[PDB]
């Protein structure tokens, strides 16, 4: 469960902290915030290899594009690269992004689909808890959110897929990017899922296992 | 893995204690021989279900003979009632095989293979499941008439042992049973995870595993 | 699932 | 997808709905489906957004290469390289694109490009799924040479019915309007539109 | 091709290898050996796909042959297996993989050791005790895993090797025609004539 | 083309002491990746103190409840009021699940309670009604997680007395109530945190001479 | 085995403190063609239960017969049909659980998700759910289809547990339905701005309103959105 | 079907069905068994009312049943026969499912069975 | 024809108090017939240890790849890879495989020579790395193991009690699964020493 | 095929084109879609001639028994019988009937019987292949309590579209007016409605 | 099942069934009699799916049997062999047919000459001098072509057989176990015990 | 296996 929401003087995305294997919750507090460049961010849905891997090329060619340049990197340029390569591979590659960020020509918001379709708006929800969250973001969204509504929203909306979608679950990862601040990535901005306390210690007294040999293994050179 | 062989002293019946679905160890405690009655014994390889209910039901059919003849039903007739009856399920999908062992005055000692596709075979000796290959390669390689029921019985229990260690799908335990003129006798739950090492140390045998 | 020696 | 293109006095007026859709689940409810190749020349895009959206971006790209060498291109030529681009890669695009451009010499003009990849010249075009439900009304109540206002009233009307019948249409009746004054962006809501 | 078999003992490996060749409902030769001699001391028996064996089998040799000329010198029967490995572990994911099974035995000279090697298709390489490739394993495993002892002598792993091919004549469907047997040892390679 | 099965989730648990036994089961209800309920009990009291659970597909579920209750009621009635013994109820069910061999129920089914000695027994059934009595057994979507955890925690299985060079396994015993209820609540906690379809509340029937008592526990919600 | 030719979308529903609310809108569905728009999907049985059905209009049409069949069979004998031997929703439930299940175990299925809204004669709210396969559930809230995505979240943000039910008021819980349908009308293809909405409580009873329309929608933003990322006009 | 019930009880606890088809019986040729000790002799009398008969092709009076059992009867000829058909089906039904040959009291209790069956089955006599 | 079920085998790690403890069975086998009790799946580079569970000849493969890397790697830096590093080669090198992968499924473990912190690390067949502070499970009872080890596991072990809850879950999830198990392998590894422990399990 | 019905001030007027395909083949082009069941309960077919033909001459036979026993069925009682045979027998018909007809109480009737089965009672249908396209025209023509003269144009122009970008549809307009007067046969040949 | 074999010769008829039993990669049985006794003068081999080959035999069996009682008479081998084709050509268009081929090996007592008829699953009867089902046909046919005779004894027919067991035991892929051999003649049926 | 909210 992914989202994005725009407010006055910047974008905020926010995503949940479960990956799954099959039915298996696998990474209980995996980061699926990327950072293309400081002030450019993403959030993926979709393959975790193929998401991790797209963001990670794109924000090296943003990198070398920006010393080239001599100029701080724009979202539509991480846009254009990252759709241009999704196209290409004709969604074999299974990315599904919302990218958002601020640059020179102000804050922007979109989202990208793995065939490399790019869609713009003021709130936009990916992921298998997308309409969980989408539902949430229709019926609480409003033109001219603040920094700390807009924070609230995208958090709700991530809150609704962690509760009602199988998919989501566990914790609540925030980015803000502000125009002419410093984007803040508040990882695990929200814990709600903490493991309550053991009936008991499972602790064996030593000895316990049965062992047929030991022998000391040679690291050092 | 289950077998049944015939010698001098009678008949040995030996079976593993492992069910699975797909990859998954179910259980390790599952009775594979179902004691029909004091001198017929039934062995169970395939479908759970399938073996569990239709051999619970033969030894209905099994009672039912004897209290309308007055006599105990023979290995021949008891063998033919469940291959008559999975033959009437022939391509329903019915999975059994299985090894109808007794004794009766008129045949002596028999054991009869009968499997699901409607087989009967009358047999000295016979391996059935996913690991009668490795039970076949200890059993006939060690088999002869004259065996003592000392010997009969272990090589019985060390031929499941075998299959049990190769065969991913077979383990848990092994039970033994010997068959007489006086009927069926138990001859212990015995499980892999001690007479593996105990058979290992004992014999000087299983020389490719990590001692 | 049904369980299958 | 709910799209067409109307030819009148002063020029030509480009009419689209707002629905993108994942099966019967509505992705996007305020799409611009009219999107600029050149000032006065805009295409209406129908079939896999992903498809469209690449073959538009490949067009502006051409369409300003060929204006740096040999200034501004006709609507005639900006339609052939779609075409060029549809018909070359038919086995791979899912794309049904109307173009239509504003010259001071040709006036207003419509080409229609369905997936084949084959090109029409018309004097108003439809296309996508809520097309099929407007063929009757469009139809009877187009005429040549209307005024704007007119025509205006005539896409209204016509993407209100394909909208009311096709569930695969709906949201905002995006509209741009190509003439010698410049080009005019205009929306209309549910609340107007559902109830003409 | 079908039954391929190789047994480890004290001082040398014995591979044994059925004779029997068959196509459809005919047994076209019942005399084939399926081996080659990579090496003075190293021998890799083969079964699989008709023709892939054979042709990957001679492939193998002319090139532990080349490196022979080159050095000198003799590769181990260890490097060899590596070798062989890896050119099948390339073969799986090329457009046409090799489907031919190996094993092979081979005396070290430097350790003074016999090794055995089985290497499956995929380039799926264990060092055994005892191998088997096929259906032939899953009787002469369990029998082996019984009667095998460490400290064998030729003659021991010999008898040893009657009793699985006594066991396969008795349970296996197919006839494969009896097998070939050859020893490896520190002398070299030589073959079994009366089996 | 109409698929007449579906998956419902959840997971199940059935554990006997010396003089009782435990039947756990989570109250979640699934199909896909949407919860239908946080609680919808699927462990259920069918007289005679014999406490049932059918894990799997719910509606081929709640009809093999439905059947045994109702196979209970005419048992009584046929039988002079006389108690179903919990090996007389489980090859009943047998024969309820062999019945429908060739359009099989697609459950895990469970049943606890007392045998005709007075301790603790659990019987544990595949989809087409092979049976078996156990000290132990999990049952559902999160059983490969359980299952062998209560193999090492129940059944000592692994583990050897210490210092006796893992020659002298750990002694069988009877688990106390309390002890039982702890192993029960650690399991779908673990199970919980690793199975999307596990969770929402924990609801265990506790079966003893003196009846069938019921205990509830939140589970975590995501 | 069957395919559904005219369908019906989303039936949300909820409890609250006396009574229950259950909403579906006015449309029946001709795979994309939005064909008929005059669909009345909640039918009232007696003046304490509603039945709420999704799914193929032609077997909503067969399960409409049966309940109206029902009424007319209790009626019978029963000196008592408008008192203590009236039809309850758990009795209405109950049957058209045993029918779909009946259906789905002759691979030919109503093919329908069905909801049971109404209030028992003790006063106890009644709310369950029923579908093609024969599957069961009940929840302070239900929806089907596209519903059970989009509006349990929001319903569930109103009444997440038992304990939740006492605390919401009639008014609060409406709020949350109508809000529900608005959410669905903006993010269903298959769904209708027209809808019915009934509450059945153990006081008022049974309140059936017909010709809802969704309000309050927010377009205006959709002005400012140009292009599909780089377009600046 | 024919359904009516034609042997019935009678006030004094008779059935005069069962009782007038033992008449039948008693008007058939004589009939004789004696076993010895390790032997059985069927004899069988003939009426000498019928000459120009063929004893060659005319129905023997003792049926092999099977090749270790033989059955005579006394009474209706033409219901003999139905009864050794049954009973010879019988003898070969037993042999393909017991792998045995019927015991002699096994295959008088199941002809004895049939005749049972016919007497409180309705439409038959 | 599941390539990653093939052959069977588990490997599991798991953090400690200054300490990482990584452990994997010793079966491979080709579908039902066991083939051989010796097929360890952990190997080290330096003092950075990688178990391998899947398909064999890959996990062959891979090992071989790896040592050649780090190898080429020590040349040039002039020092030992450490465990955050040898993760990112890892999964650079699965995701360079993107449409024609290895069917393995990886385990990092190791103690960074520098900081002195515990580190374990896991992968996909594809290269998505999965960092945890408990525990990795890895094969074809990775459902058993997750059971085990959720449950089992506490935080800041020392290196005894860590080796005997490891050990634990390794043994009774392989005992549920028919293609793990004959025999295992456990590794206990401290800041500059590691010991190296073969269990005694049912060998069926 | 394209085929409706309209009710209007006097009763229901029944609309259906003449052609009869098979795959691009025309098998009749003079075809009656328009069938009697009863005096003045009269029918529109869609779908397989051969499943709507066996319907039709069922339901005349159930209609004529049952005005035999009870007298004259209602418009209401023959969509019923039509309906009972089309749910039913769902899974091995393809019929897409129109049932119209005039009762003196309750006047002109219309309801059609999609693919399912389903019954929708309306104050006009259109139905087959060649209505997708008249959705958009049907909907902003349509009025209620219409005049003869009216009902008939708006059926002919209705159809008249439909056959133009239908290929499935063509031939002649057929009509059959139900009133209180009785019943009367129209029809409109190719050079007439072509050129409206 | 696999190999039955027939020849009729001068005075009598040859039947050669083979003795293996073989499921999966096991021979279960090597000493399998694939025959039953219809008649004292008649003999039916039977080879096909498993289960059906004795079902049906058996069936048979009792039916002549039953005729056999019932009318004190033995049905000839020539009325045997249609009511056996009659059967099979029944069971080819039942639910589930018969997958069992036949040999059947008869003498007539009136006519006082030996007759072997070969019936396939369908219910092809032909009356031949000798015929074979399955694979073995494709050796023995050609081979019984060259070397058979009409006029041949019992023991030249037992020759003969010989080298058709050889040529199979030879040529054919599967190891079949030899084959039980029974002579048919004026004197009824009697099995050879040492082949 | 692959790792996919
Ligand atoms: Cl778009
Ligand atoms: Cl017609
Ligand atoms: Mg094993
Ligand atoms: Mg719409
Ligand atoms: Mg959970
Ligand atoms: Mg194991």
């Amino acid at each position: 469960t992914i989202v994005g929401v725009k407010f006055n003087n910047g974008v905020v995305i926010a995503a949940d902290t479960r990956s799954t294997q099959g039915p298996i919750v696998a990474d209980k507090n995996c980061a699926k915030l990327h950072r293309i460049s400081p002030k450019i961010w993403c959030a993926g849905a979709g393959t975790a290899a193929d998401t991790e891997a797209v963001t990670q090329l794109i924000g090296s060619n943003i990198e070398l594009h920006s010393l080239y340049t001599s100029r701080e990197p724009r979202v539509v340029s991480a846009l254009q690269m990252l759709k241009q390569h999704l196209f290409k591979y004709q969604g074999h590659i299974g990315a599904y992004l919302i990218v958002a960020g601020v640059d020179p020509t102000g804050s922007h918001l979109f989202s990208i689909h793995a065939h490399g379709s790019t869609d713009v708006g003021y709130y936009l929800s990916l992921g298998s808890g997308s309409l969980a969250a989408m539902a949430v973001l229709e019926s609480h969204w409003k033109q001219d959110l603040t920094k700390e509504e807009a924070i609230k929203l995208a958090s709700d909306a991530i809150q609704a897929g962690i509760w009602n979608d199988l998919g989501s679950g566990s914790n609540v990862d925030v980015c803000v990017m502000e125009i002419g601040k410093d984007a803040e990535y508040l990882r695990n901005y929200l814990t709600p899922n903490v493991r309550e306390e053991k009936q008991k210690s499972y602790k064996f007294p030593r000895g316990t296992t049965a062992v047929l040999k030991e022998s000391i293994v040679n690291i050092c050179d | 893995t289950t077998l049944a062989f015939r010698f001098q002293g009678g008949i040995i019946v030996a079976v593993d204690s492992r069910a699975t679905a797909g990859n998954w160890v179910a259980s390790q405690t599952v009775k594979k021989v179902i004691e029909i009655n004091p001198f017929l014994l039934g062995t169970m390889a395939g479908g759970a279900a399938d073996c569990q209910f239709w051999e619970t039901w033969l030894g209905s059919q099994c009672r039912l003979h004897e209290l309308r003849e007055k006599e105990r039903i023979s290995v021949a007739a008891a063998s033919k009632i469940l291959s008559n009856l999975v033959y009437q399920y022939k391509g329903a999908g019915l999975s059994m095989g299985t090894m109808i062992c007794g004794y009766t005055r008129k045949e002596g000692p028999t054991i009869y293979y009968v499997d699901s596709d409607g087989t009967r075979l009358k047999g000295d000796i016979f391996c059935v499941g996913s690991g009668q290959t490795f039970a076949y390669g200890v059993l006939d390689s060690n088999y002869k008439w004259d065996l003592s029921v000392e010997d009969a019985l272990y090589l019985g229990k060390r031929s499941i042992l075998a299959a049990a260690h190769r065969d991913a799908y077979s383990g848990g335990s092994v039970n033994l049973y010997h068959v007489t003129e006086d009927g069926w006798i138990y001859h212990g739950n015995h499980d892999v995870g001690e007479l593996f090492w105990k058979v290992k140390e004992e014999e000087g045998s299983f020389n490719n595993v990590i001692g | 699932x049904f369980l299958x020696x | 997808t709910s799209i067409m293109a109307v030819t009148f006095k002063d020029g030509v007026i480009l009419g689209a709905d707002s629905r993108t859709t994942t099966g019967a689940y509505i992705a996007n409810r305020v799409t611009d489906k009219l999107t600029r190749v050149h000032d006065k020349i805009w295409c209406c895009r129908s079939g896999s957004a992903a498809d469209t959206q690449a073959i538009a971006d490949i067009v502006q790209y051409h369409l300003e290469l060929y204006t740096s060498q040999y200034g501004t291109p006709s609507t005639e030529t900006a339609a052939s390289v779609f075409k060029e681009l549809c018909y070359e890669n038919k086995d791979n695009l899912t794309a049904g694109i109307i173009v239509a451009g504003y010259d001071d010499k040709n006036k207003g003009e419509v080409y229609t490009i369905p997936l084949g990849g084959s090109v029409h010249k018309l004097p108003y075009a439809i296309a996508g799924s809520g097309s099929t439900f407007i063929y009757g009304y469009c139809d009877k109540n187009f005429r040549e040479n209307m005024s704007k206002e007119e025509t205006v009233d005539f896409i209204k009307h016509s993407l209100s019915q394909a909208i009311k019948w096709d569930g695969s249409s709906g949201g905002v009746i995006r509209m741009v309007v190509l003439t010698a004054a410049g080009v005019e962006r205009l929306i209309f809501y549910p609340d107007e539109y559902e109830q003409l | 091709m079908d039954i391929i078999l190789g047994i480890r003992v004290q001082d040398s490996v014995i591979l044994a290898s059925s004779k029997a060749v068959t196509r459809g409902i005919s047994v076209l030769k019942d005399s084939d050996d399926k081996t080659r001699q990579l090496s003075p001391h190293t021998l890799m028996s083969f079964a699989g796909e008709a023709g892939d064996t054979v042709q990957f089998a001679e492939y193998i040799q002319a090139n532990i042959q080349l490196y022979s000329i080159r050095e000198d010198y003799e590769l181990s029967p260890q490097a060899v297996s590596s070798f062989v490995r890896q050119e099948l572990a390339k073969s799986i994911r090329s457009r046409r993989p090799y489907q031919v099974n190996v094993l092979i035995g081979g005396y070290d000279k430097k350790k003074n050791k016999p090794e055995l090697y089985q290497i499956d298709y995929l380039g799926t390489k264990v060092e055994l005790p005892y191998g088997a490739h096929g259906y032939s394993g899953f009787y002469t495993f369990s029998l082996l895993d019984h009667h095998y002892r460490p400290d064998m002598t030729t003659e021991e792993g010999l008898d040893l090797l009657k009793l699985c091919v006594q066991e396969l004549e008795k349970r296996m469907p197919m006839d494969f025609k009896g097998v070939i047997v050859k020893i490896v040892d520190k002398d070299g390679i030589r073959q079994v004539d009366d089996f | 083309q109409f698929n007449p099965y579906g998956d419902n989730g959840g997971t199940i648990l059935g554990i006997a002491g010396e003089d009782f036994a435990v039947l756990a089961g989570d109250t979640r209800n699934i199909t896909d990746y949407s919860i239908n309920s946080r609680y919808e009990p699927k462990v259920f009291d069918c007289g005679d103190n014999i406490v049932m659970s059918a894990n799997g597909f719910a509606a081929d579920g709640d009809a093999l409840v439905k059947r045994f209750k109702n196979s209970v009621k005419w048992y009584h009635f046929d039988h002079n009021d006389k108690k179903l013994s919990i090996n007389s109820a489980a090859r009943n069910i047998q024969h309820l699940l062999y019945g429908k061999r060739f359009f099989p129920y697609y459950v895990h089914t469970i049943i606890a309670g007392l045998d005709e000695d007075g301790k603790g027994a659990v019987y544990s059934f595949d989809p087409v009604g092979s049976y078996e009595r156990e000290q132990c057994r999990a049952g559902g979507a999160a059983a490969s997680l359980i299952m062998p955890f209560l193999d090492n925690q129940v059944n000592f299985k692994n583990q050897y007395e210490p210092g006796t060079n893992g020659k002298v396994k750990k002694p069988l015993k009877y688990l106390s109530v309390e002890e039982v209820i702890k192993l029960v609540r650690d399991s779908f906690t673990s199970a919980t945190e690793r199975h999307i379809q596990v969770g929402d509340g924990l609801e265990i029937l506790i079966v003893t001479k003196d009846g069938v008592r019921k205990e509830f526990y939140e589970l975590k919600r995501d | 085995t069957q395919q559904p030719i005219v369908t019906g979308t989303s039936v949300i529903s909820m409890k609250y403190d006396n009574g229950v609310i259950i909403a579906a809108d006015n449309l029946g569905s001709y795979g994309s063609l939005l064909r008929f728009n005059g669909v009345e999907r909640l039918i009232p049985v007696g003046d304490n239960t509603v039945v709420g059905i999704s799914g193929d209009i032609s077997d909503m049409q067969h399960i409409e017969r049966l309940l109206k069949d029902l009424v007319t069979e209790n009626a019978y004998d029963n000196p008592l049909a408008d008192a203590e031997e009236a039809l309850e929703p758990s009795y209405i439930f109950e049957y058209l659980a045993t029918v779909m299940y009946q259906r789905r175990s002759k691979m030919n299925p109503l093919w329908n998700a069905i909801i049971v809204a109404g209030v028992q004669s003790n006063g106890d709210q009644f709310l369950r759910y029923v579908n093609l396969l024969g599957v069961t559930y009940s929840s302070p809230t239900l929806a089907t289809g596209f519903g059970a995505h989009m509006a349990n979240p929001l319903l569930r943000k109103v009444v997440d547990r038992e304990s939740d039910i006492p605390k919401t008021t009639v008014q609060v819980a409406e709020e949350a339905i109508v809000n529900a349908m608005r959410v669905l009308y903006y993010r269903d293809a298959r769904s209708s701005r027209n809808f019915s909405l009934a509450i059945i409580d153990k006081n008022t009873g049974l309140t059936f309103k017909k010709n809802l329309q969704v309000e309050n929608m927010k377009w205006d933003f959709a002005k400012d959105i140009k292009g599909y990322g780089t377009q600046k006009i | 079907g024919y359904d009516r019930a034609l042997s019935i009880f009678s006030p004094d606890g008779h059935i005069f069905q069962v009782e007038y088809a033992l008449e039948a019986v008693k008007r058939g040729t004589c009939a004789v068994g004696v076993k010895g000790k390790n032997c059985v002799v069927l004899g069988c009398e003939r009426r000498s009312t019928l000459k120009l008969q063929d004893t060659r092709i005319t129905p023997s009076k003792v049926s092999k049943i099977d090749s270790h059992v033989v059955l005579s009867f006394s009474g209706l000829n033409a219901d003999s026969r139905i009864l050794i058909e049954k009973a010879r089906v019988e003898a070969q039904s037993h042999r393909l499912t017991l792998e045995d040959p019927v015991t002699v009291e096994y295959l008088t209790r199941y002809v004895a069975g049939v005749q049972q069956r016919y007497t409180q089955s309705g439409g038959v006599r | 024809s599941d390539p990653s079920s093939i052959n069977g085998g588990i490997v599991v790690a798991m953090t400690g108090k200054d300490c990482v403890a990584i452990a994997c069975d010793l079966r491979l086998g080709s579908q039902s017939l066991g083939v051989s009790n010796k097929f360890e799946k952990i190997f080290h580079y330096g003092h950075v240890f990688l178990g391998i569970t899947g398909l064999a000849t890959d996990v062959t493969t891979l090992n071989e790849m790896f040592r050649y890397k780090t190898n080429l790697y020590k040349l040039k830096e002039e020092r030992a890879i450490e465990p955050e590093t040898f993760t990112q080669l890892v999964s650079s090198s699965l995701y360079e495989r993107r449409f024609g992968p290895y069917f393995v499924g990886p385990v990092v473990a190791g103690i960074n020579s520098k900081s002195g912190k515990p580190f374990i690390a896991g992968f996909d067949l594809i290269g998505c790395i999965d960092e945890a502070k408990d525990f990795i499970v890895s094969g074809t009872a990775s459902d058993q193991l997750f059971g085990m080890c959720e449950s089992l596991y506490e935080p800041n072990l020392e290196p005894e009690d860590l080796f005997e809850t490891i050990s634990q879950a390794l043994l009774n999830a392989a005992d549920r699964d028919a293609l793990s198990g004959w025999g295992a392998v456990v590794y206990i590894i401290k800041k500059d020493e590691v010991v190296k422990r073969y269990l005694k399990m049912r060998q069926d």
